[PDB]
């Protein structure tokens, strides 16, 4: 297919969303990523490459993308991006920080000949055109809200012994699922003791504090999304995007340009303008895939 | 939203 991408500041004062693309043609496959960071870039920077090597080298392991063992590929998915996370984690208490306190999201979608997976944590968002019919092919990790994923989210953090305020774990992170953020996972013991330190709760309210597992983990949830002749365009988008724009929206917006003059990477750039336009107060950006059809 | 902020107790 055809690729138009577009990554841009906006109205914030730092840009810590990035984008990567990286193709096989003899392979028929494609990787395409859109990352979302949050307090610094450091973890955006690892996951660039590092993400990449470790997924093509999870589903190279047994020539795996078109087995049709969903299970097993689901799997090695999950393990590439807990592995990866591991290594940041590492990465970001060696060669960190002092400071640094960075994380990442991450929505990933991996073709290969006629099939296509998406890993996803956080809060970018991937929907699909087919047959002029939106898919909209991921949920969001946040810790409040109603879709399938947001229940199940906000109880698997109160199970580790977090809390929730102000719609943040801990009144502090807005997604439950990231990279890095060390102080939610190998750190969050060290975090109770900052906050004393620094006055935000009192000696006697860590002692109540009984932390069982990660607040945040770096788990994606894994989706299989059919590709059919019919499949028009998809699009991944960081949430600068989808907070101000409705997918129904984007989706006829983004058939609307392609029908007037066929070029991808004009509809992109064309879709982020209407995005500033509204005055979306985030980073955004935005990977279309145009397969062409009608 | 900013995605990150000082945290707080309940
Ligand atoms: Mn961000
Ligand atoms: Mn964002």
């Amino acid at each position: 297919m055809r690729w138009g991408y577009t990554s841009v500041q906006g109205f914030r004062d730092e840009m810590e969303d990035d984008i990567v693309i990286r193709s096989d043609a003899v392979d028929s496959f494609s990787y395409a990523a859109v990352f979302d960071g949050h307090a610094g870039s450091s973890s955006v920077k690892f996951l660039r490459e590092e993400l990449y090597k470790e997924c093509v080298g999870a589903l190279q392991a047994g020539s795996l993308l078109n087995g049709g063992d969903f299970a097993a590929i689901k799997e090695a998915l999950i393990k590439a991006f807990e592995s990866v996370d591991r290594n940041l984690l590492k990465w970001l208490e060696a060669n960190g920080d002092e400071e640094d306190e960075s994380g990442s999201t991450a929505t990933v979608m991996i073709i290969r000949n006629d099939v296509s997976f998406i890993a996803h944590i956080g809060e970018s968002c991937a929907v699909l055109s087919r047959s002029g019919q939106i898919e909209e092919l991921t949920d969001y990790h946040r810790p409040y809200g109603s879709s399938r994923a947001a229940i199940q989210e906000v109880k698997r953090v109160k199970e580790a012994g977090g809390w929730i305020v102000n719609g943040r774990i801990c009144g502090d992170i807005a997604v439950s699922r990231a990279f890095g953020d060390i102080r939610f996972k190998t750190k969050k013991n060290d975090m109770l003791k900052k906050g004393v330190d620094e006055g935000r709760w009192s000696e006697k309210f860590v002692s109540r504090i009984e932390f069982k597992g990660d607040m945040v983990v770096a788990t994606p949830d894994i989706f299989q999304v059919p590709l059919t002749s019919d499949v028009e365009f998809i699009i991944l988008a960081s949430d600068g995007l989808w907070d101000y724009m409705k997918s129904s929206d984007v989706v006829s917006y983004v058939r609307d340009q392609l029908r007037k003059h066929g070029n991808v990477q004009l509809a992109c750039e064309s879709l982020a303008q209407v995005a500033l336009d509204r005055r979306s107060q985030d980073n955004i950006s935005i990977i279309i895939a145009d397969l062409g059809r009608t | 939203r900013k995605t990150v902020a000082k945290p707080k107790g309940p």
